[PDB]
């Protein structure tokens, strides 16, 4: 999904292995704030949210807690107290296109700043000039920003990047999102220390 | 006798359990179904709304014929105890499932 | 009316300070939408030299400055150099005519 | 990388309709907020704004010449045509067409200045004489 209308998915009641991905070494950006990223699927949260969108490399630095700029103020904003992770990888081979891929749009105008992570639900028009627009996009009254021009022969700052933001919800509820149960082989006829799943 | 409706308000305002026996499968949700003044149940007019909906699960049917159940809420884990016996006498109720739901149940209007 | 007024020529010796005035009306230089300055050879595409009364586009030497007050504006070339021998135009939007009005322009020669 | 080229008749008689064509490259007249304008330069005088057209077919003309000036676009050929009715020898001059890149200088206030000030790129110009 484009950054103005990013896609949030809730995840609960399942087994997750983070070290396959965190240790996969396949992403260009993997920054975790709050929780340690290094093999800390030894925790259990109520819900896990995954927010997916598309930006450009120049803007990847703007998808971060308490960041300011076009995308952060107008497209996707994260709060400073972000207890989560951000992953991102260059998708020029998948989101570019000969003659340009113009499918991703970004919001360029807003009266205020974005209140921690919202998306292009209400997508109206905003007055960007002196007096009322009263209709057809025109003089001192237009659209937000255009499409992204993700041509494959772009500079890195202009190339498409796919971003997934994972948030970890731990409310006053039974936590169900845990990761592995590293079982071991069993033995017999010898005094041992045991841990029989609890 | 097909199922129950557990909840606080029994409407779209709050999640509620429509534990149902769908006569080919048992179907459970925790979705925000809306109230029905008298939901009949070969038609079903209990599932008035699926206001957004967040959880769905299906399974095998339970199956003159005496069914006994115990429903308890404990620290957010909602447990269920049961048995089936062919009402004088004594027996015991084995557990079936704990569901880590975490909801406030104050009304359990049975389905009919 | 349709034209901003500039002195038809301004001169000086290399290294001097040369200024160009730009006389408008209430609707453009006065209560209008800021005055810009242009610098390009006669008959060729102009190039923005000063924007928003006093901003400079990148590539314009820092020695070009603009000023506005009331219904009059000026361009200052602070150290006239041989490259400054061009035409210079001021321009501003005129709210009364609802038109973007250029100045009549000034040619500088590095004597 | 931006190119503009004006074409038309060098001599037109008074009261007739003049048609000038501007062929461009380096930009599309279909881009959001992009503009295409016409400007005149009378003999030995300053530049005079004539008109402007937007990607959305909106257009303006100088009020004193509004009723006699008309600008149209041809997206398929990336061309702009200017028609001037009831011409007179007073209209003799060099005509330039010009590109206006989306709104204003987007960096700095967010292009929140009507149209910044004007344009940048220019064509070679065409001299049109009106005489009978
Ligand atoms: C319930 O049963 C009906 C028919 O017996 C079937 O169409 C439906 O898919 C089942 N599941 C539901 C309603 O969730
Ligand atoms: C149920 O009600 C109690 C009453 O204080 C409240 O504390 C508890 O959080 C409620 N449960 C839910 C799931 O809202």
């Amino acid at each position: 999904a484009s950054v103005y209308a990013w896609n949030r998915k809730r995840i609960s009641n399942c087994v997750a292995d983070y070290s396959v991905l965190y240790n996969s070494a396949s992403f260009s950006t993997f920054k975790c704030y709050g929780v340690s990223p290094t093999k800390l699927n030894d925790l259990c949260f109520t819900n896990v949210y995954a927010d997916s969108f598309v930006i450009r490399g120049d803007e990847v630095r703007q998808i971060a807690p308490g960041q300011t700029g076009k995308i952060a103020d107008y497209n996707y904003k994260l709060p400073d107290d972000f207890t989560g992770c951000v992953i991102a990888w260059n998708s020029n081979n998948l989101d570019s296109k000969v003659g340009g891929n113009y499918n991703y749009l970004y919001r360029l105008f807003r009266k205020s700043n974005l209140k921690p992570f919202e998306r292009d639900i209400s997508t109206e028009i905003y007055q960007a000039g002196s007096t009322p627009c009263n209709g057809v996009e025109g003089f001192n009254c237009y659209f937000p920003l255009q499409s992204y021009g993700f041509q494959p022969t772009n500079g890195v700052g202009y190339q498409p990047y796919r971003v997934v933001v994972l948030s970890f919800e731990l409310l006053h509820a039974p936590a169900t999102v845990c990761g592995p149960k590293k079982s071991t082989n069993l033995v017999k006829n010898k005094c041992v220390n045991f841990n029989f799943n609890g | 006798i097909r199922g129950w409706i557990f909840g606080t308000t029994l409407d779209s305002k709050t999640q509620s359990l429509l534990i149902v026996n769908n006569a080919t499968n048992v179907v459970i949700k925790v979705c925000e179904f809306q109230f029905c003044n008298d939901p009949f149940l070969s038609e079903f007019r209990v599932y008035s709304s699926a206001n957004n909906c967040t959880f769905e699960y299906v399974s095998q049917p339970f199956l003159k014929n005496l069914r006994e159940f115990v429903f308890k809420n404990i620290d957010g884990y909602f447990k269920i105890y049961s048995k089936h016996t062919p009402p004088q006498g004594f027996s015991a109720l084995e557990p079936l499932v704990d569901l880590p739901i975490g909801i406030n149940i104050t009304r359990f209007q049975t389905l009919l | 009316q349709s034209v901003l007024t500039q002195p038809p020529s301004v001169s000086g010796a290399p290294g001097q300070r040369v200024t160009i005035s730009c006389t408008g009306t209430r609707s453009n230089i006065g209560a209008g939408h800021d005055v810009h300055w242009y610098q390009q050879l006669p008959g060729t595409a102009p190039k923005l030299l000063i924007y928003g009364n006093n901003n400079r586009p990148s590539g314009v030497p820092d020695r070009f400055s603009g000023a506005k007050s009331g219904t009059s504006a000026s361009l200052a070339i602070t150290g006239l150099q041989a490259e400054d021998e061009a035409d210079y135009y001021c321009q501003s939007y005129d709210r009364t005519l609802t038109s973007y009005v250029f100045g009549t322009g000034t040619k500088v020669t590095v004597l | 990388e931006v190119q503009l080229v004006e074409s038309g008749p060098g001599l037109v008689k008074p009261s007739e309709t003049l048609s000038l064509t501007c062929t461009v490259s380096g930009g599309s007249i279909s881009s959001s907020s992009y503009y295409w304008g016409w400007i005149r330069q009378p003999p030995g005088k300053g530049l005079e704004w004539i008109g402007s057209i937007y990607y959305r077919g909106s257009t303006y003309y100088n009020p004193s010449l509004k009723s006699r000036v008309t600008i149209s676009v041809d997206t398929s050929k990336n061309q702009f045509s200017l028609k001037l009715s009831s011409v007179t020898a007073a209209d003799t001059a060099v005509y330039y067409c010009a590109r206006h890149v989306r709104s204003a200088y987007y960096y700095g206030s967010g292009s929140y200045r009507d149209e910044g000030n004007w344009f940048d790129p220019w064509g070679q110009g065409t001299l049109v004489t009106v005489s009978s």
